[PDB]
RNA sequence: GCCCGGAUAGCUCAGGGUAGAGCAGGGGAUUGAAAAUCCCCGUGUCCUUGGUUCGAUUCCGAGUCCGGGCACCA
RNA sequence: CGCGGGGUGGAGCAGCCUGGUAGCUCGUCGGGCUCAUAACCCGAAGGUCGUCGGUUCAAAUCCGGCCCCCGCAACCA
RNA sequence: GCCCGGAUAGCUCAGGGUAGAGCAGGGGAUUGAAAAUCCCCGUGUCCUUGGUUCGAUUCCGAGUCCGGGCACCA
RNA sequence: AAAAAUGUUCUAA
RNA sequence: GGCGACACACGUGCUACAAUGCCCACUACAAAGCGAUGCCACCCGGCAACGGGGAGCUAAUCGCAAAAAGGUGGGCCCAGUUCGGAUUGGGGUCUGCAACCCGACCCCAUGAAGCCGGAAUCGCUAGUAAUCGCGGAUCAGCCAUGCCGCGGUGAAUACG
């Protein structure tokens, strides 16, 4: 925006685990306003977490999220004419952001038929340290880290 | 899909009525 | 090679594996296992051998498959092309037939573009 | 004929306890692009056979092929 | 009928030696960017290899005749 | 004199079933009108004559008019 | 502290 | 008769390439509009388009009307398929003096390309985008997937 910031749109916590962080997971499996259907996606899910090594679902999907943050990652530049590839620190929001849409697009990748499957076994990898949101986060860190020569073009 | 004219579906869209979609 | 000489794929259930018949759709298949007996959910491969004459023996009989279905589609549009009809024109040229404008779209009956070079500018 | 060597990923080249690195190629990040750049990824009987050793790229033999060099030519 | 070299997409050049595989740059055509053109970017098409004849399972490639086009030579007086 | 090579529309030139082009000019589209660009049009007994052929502007021969060159001698 | 050329004739209402 | 042509080229759109999907059955929740050779309840014939009967309403009353996605139950199991619905054969329906060129719909059969799209490029900052359906004007009918409206579900993101 040019003239003032963007305001956080605070959403609405969840009525399953009262949690925010949940909605907007919910919301980046939604397609095409089908909320009723991306919920049960997550919550199937779920249930299979809490069999699939019986763990507290709730800490299994914030495991991954927090697997998922990348604290640095390169963005563009301009000085002189020249636009290389500046690392960065990522701002919390955005760190969020960049996590739940990663979780989801690395969940699709997957090749289970069924949604909440995917979205489970996700979920179960980046939790531990594995699975395609977390080469993803890995990755941009590793660009990162080797561009930063360029680290003093940082504003 | 919508196109599909023998579907419950495509009658809808058409907004017409028959075997595949009666009333 | 069992119905009429095409195999219909096993594992399938029977009404589906029926419409890999040319002449066969989805409500043709609802009509011959109907009128014999057969649940419309038996996979191919779990029918009796009673079965299969019998959904075979209606099917065979009932109406006409395969090859005289296109004997005899082949026979209609020769027809229409031997009297020289507008649909025969239609069918010899290749172009279509039930009133679709031609100046775009017909690729279907058109085939591949045949893309040629065009009018000029001037600098 | 003799001495000296090599063969190792597609090209190049490094190497008794690993099978390596660069460039070519794959997408991805980048710009307006050609790139440079950044990233990850693959590509081997290490020429063949015996033998050594607990093991084999190595060490040995032996042949295959291609490098160098030497001498010769009735 | 002195001796050489050459003829292959539209232009200019590989491929011939060693028979089986037609290739490179530009040009040409369709799209894109631009207000528009050029440049640039993405696609595509076009050559039965001068010709006749021979060898061969198979000839642009090998052999013989003809056509065409450049180059050299023509000394002793 | 003696060979080779050019004669096709008003111009200049391509090229076995009487034939192209560009140009010149006219008309149309385009334009505010033009230029340019695109279209259409008229355009030739294809230099005479003989032969081959069902058929010749194409393949052969000659006649015409032009063009590229050969010639003391020591 | 700058990648990147060009815009037919007459007319400017 | 042509405006609908068709070696081609561009724009704007519809439908999709599937499993967050497709299919059948059951079952919920809209808004704004239209309606007297008009809208048509319900009834029988018909697989259906429709046809014949036939009430109500000059319409907050009667009708278009079912909203759809959704919710439930079940079927498909990764296939060019129970994805997709082009193309074509045959058979009908209806409006109209008349559907050859050149109508819309229905039913049997046919079941193409398409596996997410090169260079390039568009929209949207919130009840917005996306997706779901509904109505009206024109109108005999209709090539409407167009336009003008209407609500249903309902995000992501803005450091700068
Ligand atoms: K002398
Ligand atoms: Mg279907
Ligand atoms: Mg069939
Ligand atoms: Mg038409
Ligand atoms: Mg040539
Ligand atoms: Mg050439
Ligand atoms: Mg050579
Ligand atoms: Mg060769
Ligand atoms: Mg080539
Ligand atoms: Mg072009
Ligand atoms: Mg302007
Ligand atoms: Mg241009
Ligand atoms: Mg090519
Ligand atoms: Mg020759
Ligand atoms: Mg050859
Ligand atoms: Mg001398
Ligand atoms: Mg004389
Ligand atoms: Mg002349
Ligand atoms: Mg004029
Ligand atoms: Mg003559
Ligand atoms: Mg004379
Ligand atoms: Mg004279
Ligand atoms: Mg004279
Ligand atoms: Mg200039
Ligand atoms: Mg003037
Ligand atoms: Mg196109
Ligand atoms: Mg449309
Ligand atoms: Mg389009
Ligand atoms: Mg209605
Ligand atoms: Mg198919
Ligand atoms: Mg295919
Ligand atoms: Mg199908
Ligand atoms: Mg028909
Ligand atoms: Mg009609
Ligand atoms: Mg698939
Ligand atoms: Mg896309
Ligand atoms: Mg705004
Ligand atoms: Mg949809
Ligand atoms: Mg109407
Ligand atoms: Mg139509
Ligand atoms: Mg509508």
């Amino acid at each position: 925006a040019r003239r003032r910031r963007a305001e956080v749109r605070q959403l609405q916590p969840d009525l399953v685990y009262g949690d925010v962080l949940v909605t907007a997971f919910i919301n980046k499996i939604m397609r095409d306003g089908k909320k009723n259907l991306a919920a049960r996606i997550f919550y199937d899910a779920c249930k299979i977490i809490q069999e699939k090594t019986g763990q507290e679902p709730l800490k299994v999907f914030k495991q991954a999220v927090e697997n998922v943050k990348p604290r640095m990652e390169v963005r563009s530049r301009r000085v002189g004419g020249a636009n290389y590839q500046v690392p960065m620190e990522v701002s919390p929001r955005r760190q969020q952001s960049l996590a739940l849409r990663w979780l989801v697009q690395a969940a699709n990748q997957r090749p289970e038929r069924r949604a909440a499957v995917r979205i489970a076994h996700e979920l179960m990898d980046a939790a531990e340290g594995k699975g395609g949101a977390v080469k993803k986060k890995e990755d941009v860190e590793r660009m990162a880290e080797a561009n930063r020569a360029y680290a003093h073009y940082r504003w | 899909g919508k196109g599909d004219r023998r579907t419950r579906r495509g009658k809808i869209w058409r907004g017409t009525y028959g075997k595949y979609r009666p009333r | 090679a069992r119905i009429a000489g095409v195999e219909i794929p096993r594992n399938k259930r029977v009404d589906v594996a029926l419409t890999y018949i040319y002449g066969i759709g989805k409500a043709r298949a609802k009509e011959a296992l109907e009128k014999t007996g057969i649940n419309p959910a038996t996979r191919v491969k779990d029918l009796t051998e009673a079965e299969v004459v019998r959904l075979r023996e209606y099917v065979e009989n009932t109406w006409k498959l395969e090859g005289e279905l296109r004997a005899e589609v082949a026979a209609n549009i020769k027809r229409l092309m031997d009297i020289g009809c507008y649909r025969g024109l239609r069918h010899r040229r290749g172009l279509p037939v039930r009133g679709q404008r031609t100046r775009t779209n017909a690729r279907t009956r058109k085939g591949p573009r045949k893309t040629v070079a065009g009018k000029k500018k001037a600098p």
